């Protein structure tokens, strides 16, 4: 369904070529949003840090701001339990970029400085 | 230094966030953030030895259960964690005792178990029932507190040892 691991275990696998090809101190992050009903905004995230570290983030929000708040809590709590810091980052939806996956990436774009 | 892989599995919410959390930031969340998979990696002198243990936190949620396969195919140690004020929790451990069992396709594992939230005086589950627990599984039980940090090093550091063993 929306939280299928097979899924999830393609973005994971993406995440650590990601991972492989720019800089260690990038953390990389995929996302994907399911649009379940309107009130029912699910995104998964899955991000890779310097210190060959990982965390599988989600969100369950009605609007797109919601999710991205979310989202951004999750990120500084797995930076700050980690004892690293915000250097760069790079958000890659793989193959459907579609209802709200895009509305999603510039959201969290923006909310980066 | 010495490499070590550490998987912490359970029912969900008996603690194992907390207890990785406590022994890596020293720090006790009293929020309830339920978890998918998390990935840490941590320098330790342990016997005089420089051990690097990459701790795996893993899902306690019926769900992320196909996952399991994977990291118990990988890991080397296992934290089996239920909680004292959990008495399901605690008859939770069989399954994921015999999914890493099987898994590995072996019965010696390197294993603790772990009664977590010894602090709270709602008991349900008495110690020497974990200990005949874990005398069947040949494995030692070690109570913690992921909010007084009380038996966490040694938790940790014993499943390190049992994996030392190996
Ligand atoms: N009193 C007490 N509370 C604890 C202890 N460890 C954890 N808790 C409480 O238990 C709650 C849930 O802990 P958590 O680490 O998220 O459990 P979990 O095993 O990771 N759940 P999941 O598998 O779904 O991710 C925390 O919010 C915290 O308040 C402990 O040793 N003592
Ligand atoms: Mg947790």
């Amino acid at each position: 369904a929306h939280k299928n691991p097979e899924m999830l275990e393609e973005m994971k696998r993406e995440a650590e070529r990601l991972k492989a090809e720019v800089p260690e101190d990038v953390v990389c992050v995929v996302v994907r949003t399911t649009e379940v009903s309107e009130k029912k905004v699910v995104a998964t995230a899955v991000l890779v840090f310097s210190n060959k570290q990982r965390t599988v983030i989600y969100a369950e929000g009605e609007n797109i701001k919601e999710v991205a708040d979310k989202l951004i809590k999750g990120l500084k709590k797995a930076l700050k339990v980690r004892n690293q810091e915000l250097k760069k980052v790079k958000l890659v939806c793989p193959y459907p970029m579609g209802p709200k996956d895009k509305a999603l990436m510039k959201e969290l774009k923006k909310k980066l400085a | 230094m010495t490499e070590y892989k550490l998987v912490v599995v359970g029912a969900g919410g008996v603690g194992k966030s907390a207890l990785t959390i406590q022994l890596i930031q020293n720090h006790f969340v009293d929020e309830y953030d339920p978890t998918i998979e998390d990935s840490y990696r941590k320098q330790v002198v342990i016997d005089g030895e420089t051990c690097l243990l990459d701790i795996l936190d893993t899902a306690g949620q019926e769900e992320y259960s196909a996952m399991r396969d994977q990291y118990m195919r990988t890991g080397e140690g296992f934290l089996c964690v239920f909680a004292i004020n959990n008495t399901k929790s605690f008859e939770d451990i069989h399954q994921y005792r015999e999914q890493i069992k099987r898994v590995k396709d072996s019965d010696d594992v390197p294993m603790v178990l772990v009664g977590n939230k010894c602090d709270l005086a709602a008991r349900t589950v008495e110690s020497r029932q974990a200990q005949d627990l874990a005398r069947s599984y040949g494995i030692p039980y070690i109570e913690t507190s992921a909010k007084t940090r009380q038996g966490v090093e040694d938790a940790f550091y014993t499943l390190v040892r049992e994996i030392r063993q190996h």
